[PDB]
């Protein structure tokens, strides 16, 4: 997080390079965010 | 009360006529339009870095469907078919029968996600918070058949998004 | 007083002699209504309102003050409505909509709900 | 002459051109005819509500409001004061959404692309107000016969204030690009002139009437909800051309901000749907504890409420013009007939007249100035 | 009284039949243009056979008002074809080139299903 | 619980499984059959019976307004346990 | 908001306006995404007495249309009084 | 000749002596609310939902049981009549369980539909509800007796039509219970008909349990062929399947009853 | 006043009743029934021959000035001999009022086109012909407006099936979009929602 | 009184050719004109007021993919409402359909006497209340 950035860019996720056996170094996808962080990353809450 | 948008008489003194002549010949008001786009070039763009950044949503967002459970693991749905009656698109198909233990449970629960208009009437109608629209909006498929959900898919979504579906319901049920 | 520069409405030109045009049109309307039978309700009502507007044209020479009496918008809109009234009177003589009802409807034509 | 087939909402123009001039314009519609009016006859009054979000899909909550006003009239019930203020609040936010689309896509069609991107960063912020109240960015289904679905979430009115505090500056940036631009003026001034009497006889409404000097606006002549408790001015054109209608829409955006500034200060407390469980569903916390509330929740969502037999024509001042529904009730839970009067249906029918003696490139300007969306024309 | 009905265009079958023949001539003259303009693979003989079949379907009508509507609809159908409002798909919908022949006899209908 | 028929295909909580000679099994070739491994009939049987000291008890599924409509369960019969019609929780009277 | 002072002047001059006071990008001045729970009010019909439904039943007060004339001297009238002429706005009569 | 003239909302109607207020209202097309009255059972007059005002009469009368006297004006829509119904509907729903979603009668319940039309729209009952024990009367009729509204339709049917005096009322006051007292199966060839006459979900069809909702079934009117009586039935289908069989009225053949084999 | 009941405007109900009699006296030859609803809407029911006279009177008369055709549509009621019902909604800007004019027709009887009175009726009548099959005489250009080219039938009639009789499809053999008889992988489920208990006694019909 | 020329047509009204219905669904269909039977689960009689016209049920099969209920009958859901029996037959005849008409079944009036429950010498006496 970086709260000096304008709303919408103040939270971001750097995806993992491997998930469930799939090489995600280049092939990142928005559906790789687990539900617990999916609520925080979309600003549905302020509590990580 | 009304106002006129384009009811004006331009002044006809030589000072004003020469101003309009200067504008016609020196392109003054066109260059003024170049200064408005030059300013934007030196502003911060509003673009976000998707998929690493995501657009803000609220707890009320209506996304992918899911069937929920009680904390014990029992299904919340008791096959009342209210969601099937209210569904404006007729996207819900339900069949039920007494379960081996005698409970009122569904044997078929399909949502045709290609008839559905993602309206939320099914979760309003449900009296036990069984059928909800979750926060996921990133479930596009490569085939039309993957979007005809049955009870197994919907129960898998619920067990997959309960951690986040429960939190959203906790943040909005007082408005309902 | 001073002639208006524009009527505000597009395509509705300014009339420089509103009083003269109105007395001509109201008098023409009353002449045409003379061909309608006396018992006709269109004649009795149309004359009643035509005379009131004519009686107000021959009572106030101020155009801005005549509009406040007629309550029909700008004086150019009153003239246009006078022309429309005249065009209707000529058309009503052909139609003769004071005769009895041409035909009553079927038994349940206007019953709702069915 | 030369007969051409322009087109691929999606429209088909069968034009007859004598060189550069247009001799007759023959719009062919129905490319987006979906049988909405026939489908509504198989739905309950609640089930038919999402259909109106999808007629004029740039002014979603104004379509919902017109239908709700019609059903509320046949029901003979009255929404509570807070719901009415919410409807006016989001009716004027919806007017901004539509006028941005109308002005900026109009400019985009005639080659001015930049303002579209500026003002769609404000639409993206107004779509967040839609999403925070209803959960859907566009097709909220938030306005319903009886009031609104849910109450405003806490803090939404502060964010509406922050947005409206800066929107005037965004309109000025738009005007700095178009209003005094000589290229923009040459494409709109003296284009598509409509006289006041032709405008009325051809069934026009909205800025089509007001661009030609006709002083008419249903928010002031036939007020609905609480529009009679808000102060605003109705812009009036003088030339009756595309440029005057462009100014009317831009000034109407400023008057919406003026109204929105009052709905935020005059918002009352209370409930947000009629306290009558035979029309509006009970609260969920009482549907789970009271027998009467459970029966009414069960019936309102399965059968729906019955509307007394009758027929009404209800109209509102939608962003695109007079939007109205002729709604017929037979006493059952489902409408017998629902004719939708779309303002763009009469405007488009007048394209042939408005395009007389104009170049082929002026037809694009004329269609843009009528603000046509073919969801409501075709239905 | 009861049988008094306002007409559309014709006052009796003789007047109605005149319009039918005029429409038939208009269609007959048009088929060659439709085949060439739409690049249809049918022949002019097939097209004119289809026009004849359409006219012969409504040869049992004895109500002038019903005939006037048939002619009014036919004129509209001709207009859509002459002005090329229709496309090659709309013209080829009179021939049903993709529907397998439905059985006509009792035994053939008995095997496939229950529809009579 | 989850069990497999004599062809390798899992059986759903509704008892659904394709017969050995059903052509509809071809849809799972190169793919998978989606089955929820959290059979609810089994999980609800793991909940201990609640021992309450009154003839009539109420259940709302837990959570107040986040549960299910409040029902009242009679406990007079001493041969069976009063079960909730919505959530399946069982209740018993304290030895009388 | 991260623009250097030189760039702020350049953008402000080119647009002829003070943009830094009205930015189109939202910052901390927005509402917190987690808010305290509400307690919404209840309508006028939440009463335990003097609240019979027959005294507030809107649907049951609607009546069938009144027939003013069915097929099965007097001053003329109009549908309503003529609309009163609008006044110019004193906020801004001319744009 | 011997008819007498009465008034329903002021409209004159000629009725025979002994005609009830409820039957006089039928002739003018008005159906008085009801839970305990059935035109093929004896009159009981216990649910009190049929209370109607008679002009000049201080006290509301039970339409189902009160014979209509000459010159009476029946006010089926006055405030006193409307308040009488809301009061009875309020009592009738006080102890009733919130079982509509899990109740097989939902969507075709005479307690739901007369709460929507003649009752109030909200509750003011702040106490705890009453729950009752479930009887087991056979493999056809499922009994969830917390839903019973003590209307005694099943008692009068089992006694007067099926000729089986096995159902009755045990207890007294708010604890009055309908049942067999002892553990007894109600197995008569007409037993399944208590499912229909019961206006609530207390008596439902065990074979049909949980399988459908009434609004989604398509109704096909047919003839029973299980015997030679030729009873008229309604075949309820849904999505190409036969869901249940209901009786269809025919005064000259079967009235509104069918045998258990037909059902 | 009850917070949940729509308030009644008795002043406007009296004005609209008075003007209804006004129209019923000036045009006796056509007006068949005049009525005013509880929400203050005025309906003038006319014989179909009186379309041009009545509409012209309402447009041109000085006490009418109904210069805007808000809408023009039809209703299909199969139980009537004249199943179709043509409804004209007119708006007066002078008197800030609205009036509704209703007539009737059947499948074979034409109705005189009102394009001469209101030029807005051009497309509104092409839609009535396209969706209901009513024919309008002397219409400058009458033809389908909403339905597909060559589409057979009139969809908005009450006896026309909701899903129609044909559906489109692309066929690779003939390399074009074809039309075939409609088959549905899931049939539109029909719900019988009407309650068997009367809801509105005020609208009860005599037996 | 109508100042418009009329004509005389002596033939029965028949619109089968100007409705767009495929011939399969005119000749082979059997309309059923009836007053719906009261739903026996309820005592209300407000659904037994109007005449209805339904058509003959045809095949519904199972969608191979989902098991849904497919149909090839475009008239499967068509139900028309009519105020009287004659209005219903008039509408079926002019559309060329073949119909069966079932006469209305009104429940005959009955003699209800609450005093018969306490008869001195008759079997109408009830053993319980
Ligand atoms: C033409 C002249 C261009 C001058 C270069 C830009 C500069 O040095 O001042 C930018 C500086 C910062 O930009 P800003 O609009 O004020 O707001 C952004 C924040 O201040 C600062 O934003 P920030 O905090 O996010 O800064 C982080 C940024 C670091 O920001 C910078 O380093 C500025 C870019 C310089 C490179 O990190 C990076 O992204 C660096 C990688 C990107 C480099 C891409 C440009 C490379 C030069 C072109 C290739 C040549 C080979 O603006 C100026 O002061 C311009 C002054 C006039 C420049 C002419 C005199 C030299
Ligand atoms: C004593 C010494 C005497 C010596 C001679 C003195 C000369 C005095 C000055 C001469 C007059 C000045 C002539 C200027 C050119 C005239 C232009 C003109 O015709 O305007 C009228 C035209 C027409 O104007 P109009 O549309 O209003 O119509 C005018 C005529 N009526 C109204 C009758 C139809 O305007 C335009 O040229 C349109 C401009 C479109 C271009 C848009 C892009 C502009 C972006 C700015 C680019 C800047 C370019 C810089 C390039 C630098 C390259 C190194
Ligand atoms: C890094 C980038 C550094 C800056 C690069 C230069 C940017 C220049 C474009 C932005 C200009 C700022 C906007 C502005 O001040 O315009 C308002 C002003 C005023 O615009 P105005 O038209 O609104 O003024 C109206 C009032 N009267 C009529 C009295 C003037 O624009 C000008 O004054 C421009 C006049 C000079 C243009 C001469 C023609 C071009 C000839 C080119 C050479 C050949
Ligand atoms: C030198 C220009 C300034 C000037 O003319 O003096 C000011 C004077 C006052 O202006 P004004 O309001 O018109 O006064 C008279 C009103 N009856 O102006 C006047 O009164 C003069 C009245 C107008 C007559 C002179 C205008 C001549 C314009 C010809 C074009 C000149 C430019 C040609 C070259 C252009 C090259 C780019
Ligand atoms: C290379 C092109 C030149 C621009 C880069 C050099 C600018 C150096 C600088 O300090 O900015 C100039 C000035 C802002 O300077 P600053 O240090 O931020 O202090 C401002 C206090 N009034 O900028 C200003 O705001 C003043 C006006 C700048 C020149 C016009
Ligand atoms: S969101 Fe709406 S359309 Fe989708 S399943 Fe739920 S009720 Fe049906
Ligand atoms: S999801 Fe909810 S509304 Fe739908 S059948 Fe299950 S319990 Fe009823
Ligand atoms: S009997 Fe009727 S009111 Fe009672 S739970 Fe069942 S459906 Fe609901
Ligand atoms: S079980 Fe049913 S029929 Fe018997 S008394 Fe109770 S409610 Fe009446
Ligand atoms: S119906 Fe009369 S008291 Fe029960
Ligand atoms: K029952
Ligand atoms: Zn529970």
């Amino acid at each position: 997080e970086d709260n000096k950035q304008f709303f919408g860019r103040h939270r971001w996720v750097i995806y993992t390079t491997e998930m469930n056996g799939k090489n995600t170094f280049w092939d990142v996808d928005g559906s790789m965010v687990p539900p617990e962080w999916h609520r925080w990353l979309h600003c549905m809450t302020d509590d990580p | 009360t009304y106002k006129y948008v384009n009811l004006r008489e331009p002044s006809m003194d030589m000072k004003s006529v020469t101003d309009r002549a200067a504008q016609t010949l020196l392109w003054t008001e066109l260059i003024r339009g170049l200064g408005m786009t030059l300013s934007y070039l030196f502003r911060e763009p509003a673009t976000i870095n998707y998929p690493f950044e995501k657009g803000p949503l609220s707890p009320r967002f209506r996304g992918e469907h899911a069937l929920r459970r009680y904390p014990s693991g029992e299904e919340r749905c008791i096959a009342c078919k209210l969601c099937e009656a209210v569904c404006p698109a007729q996207a819900i198909t339900i069949e039920a029968e007494p379960r081996a233990d005698g409970s009122r449970r569904t044997t078929r629960y399909d949502i045709d996600m290609t008839k559905c208009i993602y309206c939320g009437f099914c979760q309003e109608a449900c009296p036990v918070d069984a059928i909800v629209e979750g926060p996921n909006f990133e479930f596009s498929t490569e085939t039309h058949e993957e979007l005809l959900y049955n009870k197994e898919k919907l129960l898998n979504n619920g067990d997959k998004w309960e951690a986040e579906i429960a939190a959203n319901i906790q943040a909005d049920y007082l408005y309902r | 007083g001073l002639l208006k520069k524009t009527t505000g409405l597009v395509g509705l030109a300014v009339c420089e002699t509103p009083h003269e045009r109105l007395k001509i049109l109201y008098t023409k309307i009353l002449d045409v209504l003379g061909h309608i039978p006396k018992n006709a309700a269109y004649r009795k009502y149309t004359e009643q309102i035509t005379n009131e507007k004519l009686s107000m044209v021959k009572a106030e020479p101020d155009v801005k003050k005549l509009e406040e009496r007629l309550q029909g918008g700008q004086i150019e809109e009153v003239i246009l409505q006078a022309e429309n009234e005249l065009s209707l009177a000529r058309k009503m003589i052909q139609w003769k909509p004071w005769e009895p009802l041409v035909e009553e409807p079927p038994a349940s034509q206007w019953k709702w709900p069915i | 002459n030369l007969t051409l087939n322009f087109g691929p909402g999606v429209l088909r123009l069968v034009m007859e051109l004598s060189g550069e001039m247009v001799r007759k314009c023959d719009p062919h519609i129905g490319l987006l005819h979906r049988g909405t009016e026939k489908l509504i006859e198989y739905k309950t009054y609640l089930q038919a509500l999402p259909y109106f979000d999808r007629l004029d899909y740039v002014s979603m909550m104004c379509n919902e409001q017109a239908y709700s006003l019609a059903v509320e009239k046949l029901l003979n019930i009255r929404p509570p004061p807070r719901a009415q203020w919410i409807r006016v609040l989001f009716g004027e936010i919806t007017r901004l959404l539509n006028h941005i689309m109308a002005v900026t896509t109009h400019a985009l069609d005639i080659g001015a692309m930049t303002p579209f991107f500026w003002m769609f960063e404000e639409r993206e912020k107004m779509f967040e107000f839609y999403e925070r109240v209803s959960g859907a960015r566009m097709h909220a289904a938030y306005v319903r016969p009886g009031g609104v679905h849910q109450d405003l979430p806490l803090g939404l009115m502060d964010d509406i204030y922050e947005f409206s505090k800066n929107f005037s500056l965004r309109i000025d940036e738009l005007e700095e690009m178009l209003t005094n631009n000589r290229i923009w003026r040459n494409r709109t001034v003296d284009i598509g002139i409509v006289t006041a009497e032709d405008a009325l006889n051809y069934g026009f409404s909205g800025v089509m009437l007001r661009g030609s000097g006709i002083q008419w606006d249903l928010r002031k002549t036939q007020p609905y909800d609480v529009y009679d408790q808000v102060e605003f001015d109705v812009p009036i054109g003088s030339r009756g051309d595309c440029y005057d209608r462009y100014l009317c829409r831009v000034e109407e955006m400023r008057q919406s901000i003026r109204i929105i500034s009052q709905c935020l200060n005059k918002m009352p407390p209370g409930e947000i749907k009629v306290d009558d469980a035979k029309v509006s569903p009970p609260k969920r916390a009482e549907m789970k504890t009271s027998m009467e509330s459970l029966i009414h929740h069960f019936k309102l969502y399965t059968e729906g409420y019955q509307v007394p037999p009758g027929a009404t024509y209800t109209a509102i001042e939608a962003p695109k013009g007079e939007f109205g529904v002729y709604l017929v009730s037979d006493g059952s839970s489902r409408p017998y007939r629902c004719k939708i009067k779309a303002p763009g249906f009469a405007h488009l029918a007048g394209l042939d007249k408005m395009s007389k003696g104009h170049m082929l490139a002026d037809v694009v300007a004329i269609i843009g100035t009528q603000d046509i969306v073919f969801g409501e024309v075709d239905r | 009284a009861s049988t008094s009905v306002k007409p559309i265009f014709s006052r009796d079958m003789n007047e109605a039949k005149r319009r039918v023949r005029e429409l038939y001539r208009a269609w007959y003259r048009e088929v060659p243009n439709t085949v060439h303009l739409f690049q249809l693979d049918i022949s002019v003989k097939q097209g004119r056979d289809k026009v004849r079949e359409m006219f012969k379907k409504n040869a049992h009508i004895t109500d002038p008002r019903v005939v006037d509507l048939l002619v009014i609809k036919g004129k509209m159908e001709l207009e859509e074809t002459i002005k090329v409002w229709k496309q090659r798909t709309h013209v080829m919908r009179f021939f049903h080139e993709t529907e397998a022949p439905r059985p006509k006899d009792f035994l053939s209908k008995f095997y496939v299903g229950h529809d009579p | 619980g989850v069990r497999t028929s004599p062809t390798g295909e899992k059986v759903t909580h509704t008892g659904q499984v394709y017969d050995d000679g059903d052509y509809r099994k071809v849809r799972f070739v190169g793919r998978q059959k989606e089955v929820n491994e959290n059979f609810a009939i089994d999980l609800i049987a793991e909940q201990p019976v609640s021992q309450v000291g009154s003839r009539v008890i109420s259940c709302d599924g837990g959570g107040g307004a986040l549960g299910h409509p409040r029902v009242y369960i009679n406990l007079d019969k001493e041969t069976k346990t009063g079960t909730c019609g919505y959530c399946g929780l069982q209740f018993r009277q304290q030895h009388h | 908001a991260s623009a250097t002072r030189f760039i702020q002047w350049l953008r402000n001059w080119a647009s002829g306006r003070d943009l830094q006071a009205k930015l189109q990008l939202r910052y901390q001045e927005i509402s917190k995404r987690t808010q305290p729970p509400p307690k919404l009010p209840v309508g006028p019909s939440h009463k335990l007495s003097n609240n019979y439904y027959c005294t507030r039943d809107g649907r049951r007060e609607a009546m069938p249309p009144s027939i003013v004339m069915s097929s099965q001297e007097k001053k003329a009238v109009s549908p309503a009084p003529p609309i009163k002429r609008w006044e110019l706005s004193q906020d801004e009569p001319y744009l | 000749s011997n008819l007498i003239e009465v008034f329903v909302d002021g409209q004159s109607v000629m009725v025979e002596p002994g005609t009830t207020v409820l039957q006089a209202c039928e002739k003018v097309g008005m159906q008085i609310p009801r839970f305990c009255y059935h035109e093929r059972l004896s009159v009981a007059g216990n649910c009190r939902m049929c209370l109607v005002e008679i002009e000049k009469a201080p006290k509301v009368v039970a339409a189902c049981a009160m014979p209509v006297m000459k010159g009476w004006n029946i006010l089926t829509n006055s405030e006193k009549t409307k308040k009488a119904r809301e009061g009875v509907m309020e009592f009738l729903l006080a102890n009733h369980p919130l079982d509509c979603p899990i109740c097989d009668q939902g969507g075709e319940c005479d307690l739901q539909d007369q709460s929507m039309m003649f009752g109030s729209d909200r509750s003011r009952f702040l106490e705890g509800k009453r729950a009752v024990e479930d009887k087991n009367i056979g493999p056809l009729v499922k009994t969830i007796m917390t839903r019973c509204i003590q209307c005694t339709r099943c008692i009068r049917f089992a006694s007067e039509i099926a000729g089986v005096d096995d159902l009755g009322t045990t207890g007294r006051g708010n604890d009055m219970q309908v049942g067999t007292y002892i553990e007894k199966m109600f197995m008569s060839e007409l037993s399944g008909n208590i499912i229909d006459i019961c206006p609530v979900g207390a008596l439902t069809s065990k074979p049909y349990a949980f399988t459908a909702r009434p609004w989604e079934t398509r109704k096909t009117e047919s003839i029973d062929v299980m015997d030679a009586v030729g009873s008229n039935i309604v075949v309820s289908t849904r999505t190409g399947e036969v869901m249940r069989i209901l009786p269809r009225m025919h005064e000259d053949i079967n009235e509104e009853w069918i045998s258990d084999k037909t059902r | 006043t009850r917070p949940t009941v729509r308030p009644r405007n008795d002043v406007a109900h009296k004005q609209l009743s008075a003007f209804g009699e006004y129209v019923a006296e000036i045009l006796p030859k056509y007006v068949q029934q005049v009525q005013v609803s509880c929400f203050n809407e005025l309906e003038i029911c006319i014989h179909p021959d009186g379309v041009i006279p009545v509409l012209t009177f309402l447009r041109d008369h000085s006490n009418a000035q109904f210069k805007s055709l808000a809408d023009l549509t039809a209703v299909d009621i199969p139980t009537r001999q004249n199943r179709f019902e043509i409804v004209y909604n007119l708006l007066s800007l002078r008197f800030n009022s609205r009036i509704r004019v209703k007539t009737y027709t059947d499948e074979l009887t034409p109705i005189e086109s009102s394009v001469p009175v209101y030029k807005a009726a051009n497309w509104y009548e092409r839609e009535i012909w396209d969706m209901f099959g009513v024919f309008f005489a002397n219409h400058p250009d009458l033809r389908r407006i909403l339905t597909d080219y060559g589409f057979e039938g009139h969809p908005f009639r009450k006896d026309f099936p909701l899903s129609g009789y044909v559906e489109l499809r692309y066929d690779d053999e003939v390399k074009r979009v074809v039309a075939e008889p409609v088959e549905l992988a899931q049939e539109f489920r029909k719900f019988d929602l009407n309650s068997p208990w009367e809801a509105f006694p005020a609208y009860r019909q005599p037996p | 009184t109508r100042d418009t020329q009329l004509i005389t047509v002596d033939e029965k009204l028949d619109i089968t050719t100007i409705t767009g219905v495929p011939e399969e669904h005119i000749k082979t269909r059997k309309a059923r004109i009836f007053v719906p039977a009261r739903n026996n689960m309820q005592s209300g009689v407000n659904n037994t007021k109007k005449w209805k016209m339904e058509f003959d049920t045809r095949e519904r099969w199972e969608n191979p993919l989902m098991g849904w209920a497919s149909t090839a009958d475009p008239l499967s859901n068509l139900v028309l409402t009519f105020s009287t029996k004659e209005d219903a037959v008039a509408f079926a005849e002019k559309n060329g359909w073949s119909y069966d008409v079932e006469e209305r079944k009104v429940p005959k009036p009955k003699s209800k006497s609450y005093g018969a429950n306490f008869s001195w010498n008759k079997r109408t006496r009830v053993s319980t209340k």
